[PDB]
């Protein structure tokens, strides 16, 4: 994990279906594939990544101060670490299968679900600038103060103009 | 009189003189406009926020 940006979302996002979660974790990684014989590398491709995290423990990090700050030479000051989670809780209406009157047949009932990345692309071995040029977009545009709404890639797309093809019902 | 007299005194008679109300007295003071962050921003971005 090259790189990795904790932000915290508010309320409006939250209540979202993708976003569970008060915490999104943004991340740029190297990946490498080897032969089976010894390490042997065939490929280099970098990855980023979003993906709504729980806490799961501390540690033990350096202060940063800001400039109305000053700091000691040794201080330390604590944070949490993530991890990615399985299945995360949402309520929804429902009905009472064994309801008895008026009072109790509507109810909210709670279901868990599966947790789904918000990004994921993965880049060659060159390129690393249009990673990294992806990551801080993604980055900027969660803190814009909304969703991830723009995923749109020139290079992963179909050839514009080409009347003969795009026709075609997409709707 | 062989000693000194009134007009001797100098810096008394020049510093401003104010009215006080309490025995501890409270001003305030702007020391900044901002941390010096960096104002180049790309086109379309969002401008970062700053603080005095």
């Amino acid at each position: 994990m090259l790189f990795k940006y904790i932000h915290d979302v508010n309320a409006k996002v939250e209540e979202g279906r993708r976003y569970l979660s008060d915490v999104v974790r943004v991340a740029l990684d190297k990946e490498e594939t080897t032969d089976p014989d010894t390490q042997e590398v065939t490929s280099t491709s970098y990855r980023v990544t979003a993906y709504p995290v729980v806490q799961v423990g501390e540690e033990e990090v350096p202060y940063i101060p800001v400039h109305p700050k000053t700091a000691e030479p040794g201080q330390k000051v604590t944070v949490p670490t993530y991890d990615v989670p399985e299945k995360l809780p949402v309520l929804v209406r429902g009905r009472n299968p064994e309801a008895t009157g008026d009072y109790d047949d509507h109810i909210w009932v709670t279901e868990e679900v599966e947790v789904r990345p918000l990004v994921d692309e993965v880049f060659k071995e060159d390129e690393f600038e249009k990673a990294r040029l992806y990551y801080e977009n993604v980055a900027a545009q969660l803190a814009e103060g909304d969703d991830i709404r723009h995923y749109y890639r020139k290079d992963l797309d179909r050839e514009a103009g080409h009347y003969s093809v795009s026709r075609y019902p997409s709707f | 009189n062989l000693s000194f007299t009134d007009q001797h005194i100098k810096f008394w008679k020049k510093i401003p003189k104010q009215k006080a109300y309490s025995t501890v007295e409270q001003y305030g003071q702007l020391l900044d406009y901002g941390r010096s962050q960096g104002a180049f921003v790309g086109e379309g971005v969002l401008p970062d926020t700053n603080d005095s």
